[PDB]
């Protein structure tokens, strides 16, 4: 159920990232990212959810100029609960060298993204579009990977001061 | 509380580690960490500061380049080892204040809370600017205001200070620092010394350095009086490593120091005489805040130690900045500056010395940023750390 | 500050304003189940109630379905068929419970529909 | 580093440097240190009444008397003997060397100087260890607060000892963390089967974020050869897992660094340059 | 035919009477004018004064003047004087950026389009020497995205974010009179609304007439392209696309709509004026990991010869910062498939 | 009609001249530019107010704007970095700027987050609230002078201002509508 | 900074654009007799360890001219020096060394042409040449009496270090 909802992802990122410059309408010399300020109803488009499961979802909201993607992780138990919460917590706090990445989370997700214009400007929307998807099936991974060296270190420190008894 | 906070200096080639309160440090290591080369807990197999300068079987890494952290893995280990293994203190039970080179950015103020709240639950926070740090240590021989001479290993600084900040747009660097000293004070010996083991010849050369440099007046004048009374010469033994090979220790004596006000000597592309690097800063300052900054010229560091430092440093200050005077009145009545070049005894470690007795003071636990604003604010706090 | 928790852009004069297929189905015959769903969409009903209540009989049809016999419906509608269908795919995906048939289906209609059948679920003013 | 020391190095070293300038006949230097250890533990060094050819350490803990109820002194005078001086004002133990008076072989009593905080946590062991050596059973249980809201209990039984440890994870996080480790103390058994038995239970005694942790001693490991291992372990414990919990941490860093890395490569190269 | 000028978008273009310059903004506060020499391409000029981006160029043919609007709100009517081009400025009375403008077919007369809402028509009167705009407000509520003069240059479609393709009546009769009567309509007041779609969905983000303007057609963010017949009683011909959105459109022969946008390529469509249906025949660029000739979307689209009746050659330019020539018949020997009306 | 001229080193309305009704703010250019360098501070840039004044300047004068609703620009700073700017300081270092590309012009509206006693918000509807037959002319052909003026977005903040004032103390319920007034 | 010669008079006669100034020396020669008991020859090797070491000279005076071409002479004395043994055979080596032909002024083989004047006329041209052999000679020979120590074949190891360190980075055998 993995591939067919990442395609179902991936399609909806397609339709998505069809984004233009667009000066303020509401404010003189401005621009501002739509669906972030939702000052212009007509501008923004219909808010969609691809769900894989009822806990693995993704969020995609449209506008004329920029679209906010929100991806809620697959968190198995507590470990991976937190170890995602404190990866998330370490990307958004570098989110000015990721340039696509919300400082917060949309409120019920884990991550989120404020794709704009510029940014599908300055870079092949479809890449753009390929990182969503390389990002949701990497932190699913990194994740596990944290999951066993927690584990393939609590038994090298358990025996370690046992075996000195 | 009971208990007093921790200092923590990492310089780029010592770091000065150790409780509060105390005139000196509990610790002075190499700011070196060695590594294998991660499954299981091979991140925890390392060593640091002379342990980990020669393990057979581990590589020597300096976290630590130019005063700016490199590597954050690396010096987020030394921490570990800083705190459970030489402090032997419990992080979520002390404030800890950490230094940093000046021009440090606030995204790297941010990693290093991020290691520090994240990593270890500290209760408390504070990042201190060296410069700073240095000033309030001289308070010792009151004010935030100066110039602060800072010199270690990698490389030396000339950083204003004006009011418990320093005027970033107006520090300067010089390539000439303690390293430097080292390596041409080696040469010196290279060309007139035998029997000096090839694999020790630095070893050799940083202890004479050490033990029998200092500062002359007049190069002439100096080496003639060598070359007169040869009580002047010193002689230096080590152990080839087993017999025993013995040096005399000659010029390199006034020789080595003397390449910072004459770089020319040493180095091919910087000749600027510290002394003239000291009074183009002050110029570039603020006209009002230049006699101040004039009047107090600090000290900091261990290639400032040498004997008479302050001394030819001022001297020259003096006639650099009174000879322009002149052809103003010349040209044309200026009220003559006064250029005063401050040396305290805690100076090879003055900037933990300030750190060690600004962190016993009351109004420093007002000034950390507390675990709790971390969380409830962001790592963002941690950009500005209120001077006192 | 007062004065200006009151939001004056609200009044600005200038902004923007807008059984059969239980017969069908409990007979086995799919498809007609289907297209039988798609008919009269609450497109303009101002409650939500009936517009849920719709995509439910919808949402009822496509887990009636049997894997293979997917793509054959699919086929059997018009482009605005297609369409339609894949606005009520996208209101499933709202409701977990089902969500591994949707994907199929999904993935179904957008090798009917193409990718526009998409768009125009996002552009979609009067909507499921 | 993955066991904690239990040697002090700043008493250690303080007192090493004291100790060979004398042997050089050097003119002494006054000395002045406050330091720290684990649990709440103050230090501090100096020269009593400015007398430089004196020495003075001294410990401070704030859970002394409890100890005191077990041993401490009488094991203390064992150790030290001569060097045992009435404790400094705000500190229980106070260990004076006299700078011309040291023996031929200064470092037993140095790195017994860096063990005074062990020491003074031992007796409370070699109590116990002892109860269970001779058979006295139904003896009251000994009740350490280590710390201001941590706890460890000691008992005694026909065939074992065991010690409780009721520790705090102030971080929710670390809670989590924490269990992993227990857990696989839990099954250390499987890798040493004559070792000691652990036990553990979370919010509840046998908080949240309060967590029991039980350390079961057979003889094999309280006897008079084992005894004096098994404390330095033991009474380390409840730091060298919250240290394993933080390093494990610092460890999950590296990684996010390491991915977030990653991650930056793979969005530059969706620029047209 | 592809030329890259930048790697960043080119935000409008506009081409001299001869089609010997192109008149091009670089995502820049100004317009650099290419010039071809052999076969590499010189910019020969450099327009500095918008104090915005550059949203829209337009260049009246034979009055060689080049009109430009920007972010800045401003328009500047372009003069060339010599050896440089000097900028007049022409006020739009308009608080918001302005987003595209054209010239009238007879050049008295030029449309700017903007955040206001709003299109301002402007006109010089060489009675007090200077540019003067009226505004066509109602029922507009939106900003408008792009316009096209009918061949009459009263006429004006204009498409918004109001989800609306609509034709006014920019009539000014101090620069022209009674405009003979259309299909479209008699009463031709200024301002009056002569036409407006239904669709209440997709910003409507490309607007044409055809070669004799009695058809209009529009392309739209919801993915559809459309057509409206002057002598069908306005009836309007749509077309849903499978793929995405569409920015740009233009007839090439009566009968034929060629179109590109966010899928990077050009295509074809046909209009079947019996059936009154359109038909999709297109796709016309038959092969970054894009088989396109554009590595991003196509956001304009403009004949450039053969006009809008029998087009033979056509210009797309992007936010790849590339433009492509086109020559019509050259793809119709490359795809033997391809109809055209 | 009312002249708003704000400069470098104080702020001025003028109603048209009526010596009576015109008013100055103490809040200008110079004064956001210093409350830029404090706000360039606490996120971790060291300026001299001495040294760095022109540099910093040229910081204001580039990157600086008018905030429409603050409320919403604090969001965007505090939720997404599409507000982050980078700058260039003459010695090559590349410093970033963001929320404080607002914050300190905002001064202009809220005088005591530089420890001022209005906000030329206010003090323009007071200053024309108290002629009733040339009111409306004022409202209708209010006109910005000065070089502190060339905020993007100053003149909508300006306009949603005034007609938060005039709904609050000119009326109650709305009925604004027919309150018509351009700041071109 | 560096050193400079002082023995500039407002009375000195100049070969070029060096100053051609007095010299206690028996070798024949242009150079005027001297009075004082301090010539150039005692100036350039009194400040010799402290110059080589300079790489940036102002020149000042003519006289500074006629400071470094001894200057520079002697570090080509220290190269032959250092390797003999014995005082007397140094004093021989520094005769020949001393009346070898060095490059002048003007001439390729001379470093710093771009700072000093070449003869203007043959007369010139020869004078400058015995002086520039004079000089040679004077402090070639002077130059032994320091090098070696009363413990005969002893080329002082604190002369014959600075034999790998050129003044201004310049060599009369460059
Ligand atoms: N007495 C001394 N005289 C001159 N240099 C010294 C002396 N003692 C130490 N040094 C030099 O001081 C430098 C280290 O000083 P330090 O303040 O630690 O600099 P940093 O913090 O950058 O490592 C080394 O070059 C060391 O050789
Ligand atoms: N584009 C701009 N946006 C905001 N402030 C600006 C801008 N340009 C200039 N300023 C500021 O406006 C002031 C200069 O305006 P000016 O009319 O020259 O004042 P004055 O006549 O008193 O010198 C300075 O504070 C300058 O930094
Ligand atoms: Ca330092």
């Amino acid at each position: 159920t993995l591939r067919p909802y990442l395609s179902a992802v991936r399609a909806t990122l397609q339709a998505a990232l069809c984004l233009e410059n667009f000066s303020s309408q509401v404010v003189e010399r401005h621009n501002k990212p739509e669906v972030e300020v939702r000052s212009s109803k007509e501008l923004l488009l219909q808010p969609v959810t691809i769900s894989r499961n009822e806990k693995e979802k993704v969020l995609i909201e449209g506008s004329i100029n920029s679209v906010r993607v929100s991806i809620a992780v697959k968190q198995a138990d507590e470990i991976e609960k937190i170890l995602c919460h404190k990866f998330m917590r370490f990307m958004m706090m570098r989110a000015e060298n990721f340039f696509i990445l919300r400082r917060k989370p949309v409120e019920g997700y884990d991550i989120s993204f404020l794709i704009t214009n510029f940014h599908t400007e300055q870079m092949y929307k479809h890449k753009l579009v390929d990182f969503v998807i390389h990002f949701m099936e990497e932190i699913d991974k990194e994740i596990s990977e944290m999951k066993l060296s927690v584990n393939a270190r609590a038994r090298i420190v358990a025996e370690e001061f046992l075996k000195n008894f | 509380g009971r208990l007093p906070a921790c200092v923590v200096d990492c310089g780029t080639g010592y770091t000065k580690l150790g409780y509060a309160g105390n005139t000196e440090p509990q610790f002075i290591i190499p700011s070196c960490i060695a590594i294998k080369e991660m499954k299981g807990v091979d991140d925890l197999d390392f060593f640091i500061g002379d342990e980990a300068i020669e393990k057979p079987t581990y590589a020597t890494k300096w976290p630590i380049r130019h005063g700016i952290v490199e590597d954050w893995d690396l010096m987020e280990r030394f921490m570990e080892q800083v705190i459970f293994k030489y402090l032997r203190a419990e992080p979520e039970d002390h404030y800890f204040l950490l230094t940093e080179p000046p021009l440090n950015t606030p995204e790297n103020r941010e990693y290093t809370a991020e290691i520090m709240f994240e990593s270890f639950n500290v209760p408390g926070l504070y990042i201190a600017v060296q410069a700073v740090l240095a000033l309030a240590a001289s308070w010792t021989s009151r004010t935030l205001t100066g110039t602060v001479i800072d010199s270690g290993d990698g490389v030396t600084h000339v950083i204003p200070v004006a009011e418990g900040y320093v005027i970033g747009s107006c520090i300067k660097h010089i390539p000439i620092a303690g390293r430097d000293i080292t390596y041409f004070i080696q040469q010196l010996l290279r060309d007139r010394e035998v029997g000096i083991p090839p694999e020790q010849s630095l070893e050799t050369a940083k202890a004479v350095k050490e033990r029998y440099s200092y500062v002359c007046p007049d190069l002439v004048k100096e080496f003639n009086k060598y070359d007169t009374d040869g009580k002047w010469i010193k002689q230096y033994t080590g152990i080839n490593a087993k017999k025993e090979f013995s040096i005399d220790v000659g010029y390199e004596r006034f020789l080595g120091p003397e390449i910072f006000f004459h770089p020319e000597f040493a180095n091919p592309d910087f000749t600027q005489p510290i002394s003239e690097v000291v009074d183009e800063v002050i110029q570039n300052c603020p006209i009002d805040v230049r006699r101040p900054l004039y009047k107090n010229i600090v000290l900091s560091g261990g290639s400032t130690m040498f004997r008479d430092f302050g001394r030819r440093l001022q001297r020259d200050l003096k006639r650099t900045v009174d000879a322009r005077l002149k052809l103003s009145e010349e040209l044309s009545k200026p009220k003559p500056i006064d250029v005063q070049v401050i040396t305290h005894h805690m100076q090879r470690y003055a900037v933990w010395f300030g750190g060690s007795m600004l962190a016993s003071t009351p109004e420093f636990y007002q000034v950390c940023h507390t675990k709790k604003d971390y969380e409830e604010i962001g790592p963002s706090i941690c950009r500005h750390n209120p001077v006192f | 500050a007062r004065f200006r928790k009151v939001d004056v852009d609200e009044y600005d004069e200038n902004k923007f304003v807008d059984g059969e297929v239980d017969s069908c189905l409990r007979q086995g015959n799919m498809t007609a189940a289907l297209q039988a769903a798609l008919k009269n969409p609450p497109i303009n009903t101002k409650s939500q109630a009936v517009k849920d209540r719709a995509g439910s009989i919808v949402l009822k049809v496509l887990i009636s379905f049997k894997a293979n016999d997917i793509e054959k419906a699919v086929q059997s509608l018009d482009k605005n068929g297609v369409d339609l269908l894949m606005k009520y795919i996208y209101k499933g995906f709202e409701s977990p419970s089902s969500s591994a048939v949707l994907l199929q289906w999904h993935e179904k209609a957008l090798a009917a529909g193409g990718v526009g059948s998409i768009v125009r679920v996002l552009t979609a003013r009067k909507t499921v | 580093m993955i066991l904690l020391e239990v040697n002090n190095r700043i008493i250690e070293e303080t007192l090493a440097l004291k100790f060979e300038n004398a042997a050089a006949g050097n003119k002494p230097e006054a000395v002045e240190v406050t330091f720290a250890d684990f649990d709440g533990v103050l230090y501090h060094i100096s020269n009593p009444n400015g007398d430089k050819t004196k020495v003075m350490v001294s410990i401070s803990l704030k859970f002394y008397k409890e100890l005191q109820a077990h041993g401490a002194d009488e094991l203390l005078k064992r150790v030290y003997g001569s060097y045992l001086v009435n404790p400094e004002s705000g500190y229980n133990v106070s260990l004076l060397y006299d700078l011309e008076n040291l023996p031929a072989s200064k470092d037993s009593i140095v790195h017994q100087a860096g063990m005074l905080k062990r020491n003074c946590f031992a007796s409370v062991f070699e109590k116990y260890f002892q109860f269970q050596e001779e058979g006295k059973e139904g003896e009251n249980r000994a009740v350490i607060h280590y710390r201001d809201d941590e706890t460890m209990y000691v008992e005694s039984k026909k065939d074992r000892v065991t010690v409780v440890f009721s520790t705090v994870f102030k971080d929710d996080d670390d809670v989590v963390i924490g269990k992993v480790f227990m857990q696989e103390f839990k099954e250390g058994r499987r890798a040493s089967h004559t070792a000691p038995q652990v036990l553990f239970s979370h919010r509840e005694p046998p908080g949240d974020n309060i967590g029991y942790i039980t350390f079961v001693l057979f003889p094999r490991h309280t006897n008079a050869s084992a005894r004096d291992n098994t404390i330095n372990l033991i009474h380390t414990f409840r730091d060298y897992l919250h240290y394993h919990i933080k390093c494990s941490k610092a460890y999950i860093h590296t990684r996010m660094r390491a991915k977030t890395s990653d991650f930056l490569k793979v969005l530059n190269r969706a620029r047209p340059d | 035919a592809y030329h890259s000028f930048l790697v960043e978008p080119i935000s409008c273009h506009a081409w001299n009477k001869d089609r010997t310059q192109i008149a091009i903004c670089p995502n820049n506060h100004e317009v650099h004018i290419y010039e071809k020499s052999g076969n590499k391409w010189v910019q020969v000029h450099e327009l500095k004064e918008h104090n915005g981006q550059v949203t829209g160029v337009d260049w009246a043919p034979d009055s060689n003047r080049i009109v430009t609007c920007g972010t800045d709100r401003n328009a500047y009517v372009w003069t060339l004087k010599g050896r440089t081009w000097k900028p007049t400025l022409v006020i739009l009375r308009i608080n918001r950026a302005a987003r595209c403008v054209r010239w009238a077919p007879n050049e008295k007369k030029f449309a700017v389009g903007s955040g206001s809402r709003v299109i301002s028509i402007c006109y010089f009167e060489q009675e007090n020497d200077w540019w003067v705009c009226k505004h066509i407000k109602k029922p507009i509520r939106s900003t408008v995205l792009s316009l096209d003069w009918h061949p009459n240059s009263v006429l004006l479609a204009a498409g918004s974010c109001d989800f609306k393709c609509r034709i006014f009546s920019a009539y000014i009769k101090e620069v022209e009179e009674r405009p003979a009567p259309t299909p479209w309509g008699s009463k031709m007041p200024f301002g009056e609304l002569m036409f407006e779609s239904s669709s209440s969905c997709g910003w409507v983000h490309g607007v044409c007439f055809s070669a004799n303007g009695s058809r209009v057609a529009w392309v739209s963010h919801d993915s559809t392209v459309c057509l409206a017949d002057a002598d069908k009683k306005m009836a309007v011909a749509t077309l849903a696309s499978e793929t995405l959105p569409l920015l740009a459109v233009t007839f090439i022969t009566e009968s034929s709509l060629v179109a590109a946008g966010h899928d990077c390529f050009p295509v074809l469509f046909t209009y079947d004026s019996a059936a009154g249906k359109l038909s999709f025949g297109g796709r016309l660029d038959v092969p970054a990991g894009l088989d396109s000739l554009h590595k991003n979307s196509v956001s304009q689209i403009s004949v450039l010869s053969g006009g809008k009746a029998k087009c033979s050659q056509f210009c797309t330019t992007g936010m790849d910062g590339g433009m492509s020539i086109w020559d019509v018949r050259s793809l119709e020997s490359a795809l033997k498939d391809l109809k055209i009306v | 009609g009312v002249v708003v001229d704000s400069g470098d080193g104080v702020t001025h309305i003028c109603p048209v001249s009526l010596p009576h009704l015109t008013r100055r703010l103490d809040i200008a250019g110079r004064d956001i530019t210093r409350y830029l360098i404090k706000l360039l501070l606490l996120r971790g840039y060291a300026f001299n107010h001495s040294a760095d004044f022109e540099t910093v300047r040229m910081i204001k004068e580039k990157l600086c704007y008018v905030g429409y609703n603050i409320e919403q620009e604090q969001k965007l700073a505090l939720e997404t970095t599409v507000l982050v700017e980078s700058y260039t300081l003459p010695d090559g270092r590349i410093i970033k700027v963001g929320g404080e590309r607002f914050e300190a012009p905002e001064a202009l509206f809220q005088p005591h987050l530089i420890n001022v006693e209005v906000g030329v918000a206010e003090l323009l509807f007071n200053t024309i609230q108290a002629d009733i037959d040339t009111r409306s002319e004022f409202y209708k052909h209010i006109v910005l002078s000065g070089g502190s003026t060339m905020y993007p977005g100053l003149p909508s903040r300006l306009e949603r201002e005034l007609k938060q004032l005039y709904l609050e103390r000119v009326l109650k319920g709305d009925v604004e509508k027919l309150s018509k007034f351009k700041i071109r | 900074p560096a050193y400079h010669s002082s023995l500039m008079d407002p009375d000195t006669k100049l070969i070029g654009n060096m100053a051609l100034l007095p010299i206690r020396s028996q070798f024949k020669g242009p150079a005027p007799r001297e009075t004082k008991d301090t010539d150039i020859v005692d100036e350039a090797i009194y400040y010799f360890k402290a110059n080589v070491f300079f790489k940036n000279y102002e020149i000042k005076n003519e006289a500074d001219r006629t400071l470094i071409y001894i200057t520079l002479y002697i570090s080509e004395c220290l190269k032959k020096l250092q390797k003999c043994n014995s005082k007397s055979q140094g004093e021989k080596e520094m005769y020949t060394l001393g009346i070898t032909n060095f490059p002048i002024p003007g001439e390729p083989g001379f470093p710093l042409n771009a700072i000093y004047a070449k003869p203007a006329n043959k007369q010139e041209d020869e004078v400058m040449r015995a002086y520039l052999q004079q000089l040679r000679q004077e402090t070639g020979l002077r130059l032994c009496e320091k090098v070696f120590d009363p413990q005969n074949d002893k080329p002082s190891k604190w002369w014959t270090c600075f034999v790998k360190r050129q003044f201004m980075n310049k060599s009369l055998s460059g």
